[PDB]
């Protein structure tokens, strides 16, 4: 935010800092996995 | 001349003996052999 102040005349202007910063988001890999034996193949009735 | 034995090849064959075994499946046809089955058990039901 900026902010508006008041000066003697024929002062030089002295502005009120606008601050900055920024915002680092980082990026992170995230993986869901599972195996399924061969073996389960014909003893299940559902497709694993 | 005699010595061209000093270059002569030795052939390598293609065809591998294997060490005397069993080929295996001796007692299909001397059992009730049932194919295509599914599950972790397979039930045989009998009648008097």
């Amino acid at each position: 935010e900026g902010m508006a102040n008041q000066k003697a005349p024929q002062d030089d202007i002295t502005p009120m800092n606008v601050s900055n910063r920024d915002a680092e988001a980082v990026i992170e890999d995230w993986y869901a996995s599972e195996y399924a034996d061969r073996s389960f193949q014909n003893k299940l009735a559902v497709n694993a | 001349s005699l010595a061209l034995s000093q270059i002569e090849i030795q052939q390598f064959l293609s065809e591998a003996h294997a060490e005397f075994q069993s080929e295996g499946f001796l007692l299909q046809g001397a059992v009730r052999t049932k194919s295509g089955t599914k599950g972790s058990i397979v039930h045989f039901p009998v009648f008097g």
